[PDB]
């Protein structure tokens, strides 16, 4: 499980309520204007 | 993964602060 | 068509916002004395170094955000578990 830590982790994100929330919301408007 | 977690000391201070 | 414009459409300004928010993530509001404190500089140093690893390893914009997003959640959990005692 520690070997495939990355793979096992990746699966969790797919069902992470807060991660998905912050992922969608925050990236919806990356600040960037000179 | 390239160390996505902090050493204890950084966490220790920030928690000690509570606005 | 597509050579090496990857880092051309990504500005330092964009990254600067990312690093600033990276700090905010750990310390939302530091007081005037905290800001000028060594601990704060070390905190920024973490954000600066992590920013470096991300850009180098990202290779793609989507991954760039993805790496940071997971990383912030990891800290967030750690902070929360810590707060359990420090009530």
């Amino acid at each position: 499980d520690s070997v495939t830590d990355s793979q096992k982790r990746r699966e969790i994100l797919s069902r992470r309520p807060s991660y998905r929330k912050i992922l969608n919301d925050l990236s919806s408007d990356a600040p960037g204007v000179p | 993964d390239a160390g996505n977690i902090l050493p204890s000391d950084i966490m220790d201070f920030v928690l000690k602060n509570t606005p | 068509g597509v050579r090496k414009g990857w880092h051309e459409h990504v500005t330092q300004d964009l990254r600067s916002h990312l690093v600033h928010k990276l700090v905010q993530a750990i310390f939302p509001t530091p007081d005037p004395a905290a800001l000028k404190d060594r601990r704060m500089e070390n905190l920024v140093a973490y954000a600066k170094k992590v920013e470096g690893d991300m850009y180098e390893s990202a290779n793609s914009r989507d991954e760039y955000y993805h790496l940071l997003a997971e990383k912030i959640y990891k800290i967030q959990k750690e902070l929360e578990e810590k707060r359990r005692s420090r009530l």
